[PDB]
């Protein structure tokens, strides 16, 4: 499974649009239900939800409006096959209080 | 380098730089009967924060971390090799591999 | 007969030239020491 | 170059989208007109010698043009996406696309008068 | 003057993000096995 997110910092108030990838051991599409859920860094689960990958070709749009009294930090979402919940796929959006910069800085 | 090929160009070939309200056309050349997913994200977020990014690069390494072989050729013996390889192989004549009881290969 | 050839690469902005042909004492034409030959033309942008 | 540019924002002032709707949709339709029909022909007629002359019958054109290009949005965003919410913003962004692209086929076929 | 007025100007208000949430199947001819679409998107503000 290859979580991809839209952005990679989120405002309180905003909303995440995130999809979920579904692909076999030779990286062809696959009809499998996922299991999704979203915790926090306190790794307490927020959202629990699951999805069909049939007739979808393998690719599952999601989405979640983040609460406007949450915690900052590096948030997490976890997402792993029905059958086998012992291998589990992650990866990180962060939660800040954030206006975009103007410019670029590289050193 | 991935399977098949997708690239994204633009469809005015020069022209002058885009202006905010203007429309601009893009050229997708992928394979047939294939499904592309789109997201257009501004740069100040990448100034802000570049982790967690999807590239092909990403998941080329995570295919290549879940491989059943252990060294890059050869061994002490038949067996060795066999088992480094990832495989099994067993004669009426007893000639077999030793057995192998752990996902992870050691060290 | 001898041609002037004016380009314009304006992108959008329209030009009024003003040609004219020197005398020269060698050739022979309606230029004169005491008159002059001038054409004010107009080019259209991104137009010969 | 500037009596033709006041002549064509003259045009353009006398366009009138009634206020009885609603305030988003007001801001999308007249952003809409102004980013495509009214940056592009001001850059155009800025760039003629001030003996040529327009021609304000193709512009008089444009605006009716215009009129019923807002009427058809209009009705697009309010009536025909039955596959959401009547009087939606997202409704509003669906419409939106090819209010634009019927906008700006309708300035790439009127650019051939603003030459008398 | 030659200035425009105030009403006339209108402002950008859409600042998006990330913007362009679209799916879309490549479902024409195929020459030398490579597909070409062309599509139409208006540039945010």
């Amino acid at each position: 499974l290859f979580i991809q997110t839209d952005k990679t910092i989120y405002t309180p108030g905003s909303t995440v649009l995130y999809r979920i990838f579904t692909v076999n051991h030779k990286l062809l599409p696959v009809g499998r239900t996922v299991m999704v859920n979203i915790e926090n860094p306190e790794g307490i689960p927020v959202k629990q939800d699951s999805l069909s990958s049939q007739n979808q070709l393998g690719v599952l749009p999601l989405s979640w409006d983040i609460p406007e009294l949450v915690n900052m930090g590096q948030w997490k979402i976890r997402a792993y096959y029905e059958n086998s919940p012992q291998q589990v796929f992650s990866t990180e959006f962060e939660v800040k209080e954030y206006v975009l910069p103007s410019f670029e800085v590289i050193v | 380098s991935c399977v098949g090929s997708l690239v994204v160009k633009s469809g005015q070939s020069e022209d002058r730089q885009p202006v905010p309200g203007q429309q601009m056309t893009l050229k997708i050349e992928g394979d047939h009967g294939a499904r592309v997913v789109l997201v257009a994200v501004d740069k100040g977020v990448f100034v802000l924060n570049k982790k967690n990014k999807l590239t092909q690069s990403k998941i080329w390494d995570v295919v290549e971390k879940a491989d059943i072989g252990c060294t890059p050729g050869s061994g002490k013996d038949y067996a060795g090799v066999f088992s480094d390889a990832g495989l099994t192989f067993t004669s009426s004549s007893g000639q077999q591999t030793a057995q192998r009881a752990e996902l992870q290969c050691p060290q | 007969e001898i041609r002037a050839v004016l380009y314009n690469y304006r992108q959008n902005q329209e030009l009024k030239v003003r040609v004219e042909l020197l005398h020269n004492p060698a050739f022979c034409s309606l230029a004169t020491t005491k008159r002059r030959h001038q054409q004010t033309v107009t080019i259209p942008p991104k137009s010969s | 170059a500037n009596n033709h540019i006041r002549t064509v924002l003259k045009l353009f002032r006398t366009i009138d989208l009634d206020d009885s709707k609603k305030s988003f949709y007001l801001t999308a339709a007249k952003y809409g007109i102004q980013t495509q029909l009214r940056e592009p022909i001001i850059r155009i007629v800025g760039g003629y010698l001030p003996s040529t002359k327009l021609s304000e019958a193709c512009v008089k054109n444009m605006i009716s043009e215009v009129y019923e290009i807002e009427g058809d949005f209009y009705s697009k965003f309010s009536y025909a996406c039955e596959d959401h919410a009547p009087y939606s913003v997202e409704c509003l962004e669906d419409a939106r696309d090819d209010y634009l692209t019927q906008l700006v086929e309708l300035f790439k076929e009127t650019k051939k008068c603003l030459r008398e | 003057e030659d200035i425009i007025a105030e009403e006339n100007i209108v402002s950008r208000s859409e600042f998006p993000e990330s913007w362009l949430w679209n799916v879309e199947d490549l479902k024409e001819p195929p020459k030398n096995g490579i597909s070409t679409k062309l599509m139409n998107i208006f540039l945010k503000d």
